């Protein structure tokens, strides 16, 4: 029936660590800028923000405007009309990224801190890029399931397949809206990848640098792609006893298929 | 001629099984549209009577056999054929009873059931709702030689519509979501027969809503939340599409791309 007619939702925009954007101290004077800050409870309009049909986010009246289009000005809040035009546009991708297309830059939070002003980097799909339009303000927790019907698994630093015990040693993890896995007991720690070579082991370090190699993504296929890479998670040689969790290009076979069970 | 999957309970293992859906999933989409990564099926309003129906002949133990008959717009199972008859669930609109005219043109006994093939209508009739009927291979043989005999008389009405419930879900709900096609996946890897959690049935439920939300977002972003449930019952809302990619399989086409 018809063509389809996309809306406009009002939404907040939650990213790096969970926090959302933020129009800071509640003020929309031209020029305001943009923050991380503890999400609300609440209608307070300087954090929910109205997704426009022509490409353009406004909180409260006023669209989210790039400073410039160099890597490091930061965003800002201003008047849609004074505004240069294409300073306001900004398409949302399905791979939580914001893009201002026209510099290419990337919108970013280059530091985890509450009240960190939003800025526009060069894109590397990394946790410090990674945003997602929902209402939702608590990240999503499940459980992995691979390879063999076994659980994803953490210990410490560590983590492997391993048979699904209902209660075990938290196999349970939580999804960030930043596009971080992070273990449910211990969430300022990320599932990470040191390099992006063809079969560096995946292991649990903390989220502190919300690098690239930190933010993955799950594919329609049931892989779990990392972003900057192209490289999915793969269990080595379809083998859950060696206990290595592995970067490894697509072939798609069982060991590199994985379902979030929730 | 219509295409023809084939899957036995004989020796089901998790792989026939992955692969019979990956087969079933081959035949529905044309791959030609995908939105938000996710396939969408063929626009019924101007689709070919001739890529219309695929089917997919089902075979037990027993060596007994039953041809079920996907409708490739919604994956909705329409009919079945059981030896020379065959049952068509009851028509909702003329255009599709026109269309169930091409299907199994060889049988002698076309029958037409008086009731359709939702939900509510087999749970009533099944006497049981779908939370109460248990799901496995060892309730798909069950359910092929129920709907085999129901050709020669021996088998009861309600045993059909539990029978339906059954073929139903892990085929056509199993090809809809990865999330209930591993569900399935877990009750043969452990030979368990176990009715559908509360996640299951609600992902079955929502499928017309999620397709529409989806498909007219504004950039992955919902106007209104799409509420489900986890497997322990807790209820949760949906806002986005990210979320949904590595659990839905196919969507029902609602309108065209802009
Ligand atoms: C997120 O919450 C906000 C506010 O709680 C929702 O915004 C309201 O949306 C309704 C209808 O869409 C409007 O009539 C109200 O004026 C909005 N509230 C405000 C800010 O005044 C928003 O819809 C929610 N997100 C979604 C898509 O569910
Ligand atoms: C993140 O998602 C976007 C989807 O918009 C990807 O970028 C586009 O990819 C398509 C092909 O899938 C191209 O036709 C476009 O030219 C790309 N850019 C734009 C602006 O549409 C992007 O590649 C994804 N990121 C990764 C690495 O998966
Ligand atoms: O920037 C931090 C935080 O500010 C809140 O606004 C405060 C503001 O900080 C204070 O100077 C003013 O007097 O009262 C306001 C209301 O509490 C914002 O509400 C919040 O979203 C953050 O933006
Ligand atoms: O090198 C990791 C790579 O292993 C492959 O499995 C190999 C494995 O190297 C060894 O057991 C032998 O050579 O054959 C196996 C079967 O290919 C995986 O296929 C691949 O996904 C990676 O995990």
């Amino acid at each position: 029936a018809d063509v389809c007619m996309d809306p406009e939702p009002i939404v907040r925009i939650v990213g790096r660590n969970g926090l959302c954007v933020d129009v800071r101290d509640g003020r929309f004077h031209n020029g305001n800028a943009i923050q991380l800050w503890p999400c609300k409870s609440n209608t307070d309009a300087n954090q929910l923000w109205t997704l426009k049909r022509d490409n353009t986010i406004r909180s409260n009246g006023k669209c989210l405007t790039t400073y410039g289009y160099s890597p490091g000005v930061y965003v800002m809040i201003y008047d849609c009309n004074t505004a240069a035009t294409d300073a306001t546009r900004w398409q949302i991708w399905d791979n939580g990224t914001i893009i201002n297309p026209r510099s290419s830059l990337v919108l970013a939070a280059t530091s985890g801190n509450s009240g960190t002003t939003l800025t526009v980097q060069t894109n590397i799909y990394a946790v410090s890029q990674g945003w997602l339009p929902t209402n939702n303000t608590q990240p999503f927790v499940t459980t992995i399931v691979g390879l063999y019907g076994l659980c994803l698994q953490a210990n410490s630093g560590q983590v492997w397949i391993e048979d699904c015990s209902s209660e075990k040693a938290e196999q349970q993890w939580a999804l960030y809206a930043d596009g971080s896995i992070r273990p449910q007991q211990n969430r300022d720690n990320c599932l990470t990848s040191d390099s992006n070579i063809r079969e560096t082991v995946v292991k649990i370090l903390s989220c502190g640098p919300a690098s690239s190699g930190q933010r993955w993504m799950f594919k329609n296929d049931g892989t779990i792609l990392n972003l900057y890479s192209g490289l999915v998670l793969d269990v080595r040689a379809s083998d859950p006893s060696l206990k290595q969790i592995i970067l490894y290009p697509l072939h798609g076979d069982p060991n590199q298929i994985w379902l979030p069970l929730f | 001629q219509y295409p023809i999957i084939n899957f036995t309970t004989a020796g089901a293992t998790v792989q026939s099984y992955t692969n019979f859906i990956r087969a079933v999933r081959g035949r529905l989409t044309t791959g030609a549209d995908v939105r938000h990564e996710i396939p969408v099926l063929p626009n019924r309003v101007g689709l070919p009577i001739n890529q219309r129906f695929i089917l997919v002949e089902l075979s037990n133990h027993a060596e007994l056999s039953v041809t079920l008959a996907l409708d490739v717009t919604n994956a909705y199972v329409v009919g079945y054929r059981a030896g020379n008859s065959a049952y068509f669930f009851h028509p909702d609109n003329q255009e599709d009873a026109e269309a169930i005219t091409h299907l199994f043109t060889d049988v002698q006994n076309r029958y037409t059931f008086a009731f359709g093939g939702n939900y509510d209508r087999l749970e009533q009739l099944a006497g049981n709702l779908r939370e109460n009927i248990e799901l496995g291979n060892g309730p798909l043989e069950e359910a092929i030689s129920a709907l085999y005999y129901y050709s020669t008389g021996g088998t009861q009405l309600p045993t059909l519509a539990r029978s339906f419930i059954i073929c139903i879900q892990m085929i056509s709900e199993a090809a809809r979501f990865q999330y209930i096609e591993g569900e399935m996946r877990t009750r043969i890897r452990y030979n368990r027969r176990s009715a559908p959690d509360p996640s299951v049935i609600t992902l079955e439920n929502s499928w017309g809503r999620l397709s529409t939300a989806i498909q007219e977002s504004n950039q992955g972003a919902f106007a209104s939340p799409i509420q489900l449930q986890r497997r322990n019952g807790s209820k949760f809302s949906v806002y986005d599409v990210s979320i949904l990619i590595p659990i839905i399989a196919l969507m029902v086409y609602r309108c065209a791309p802009p």
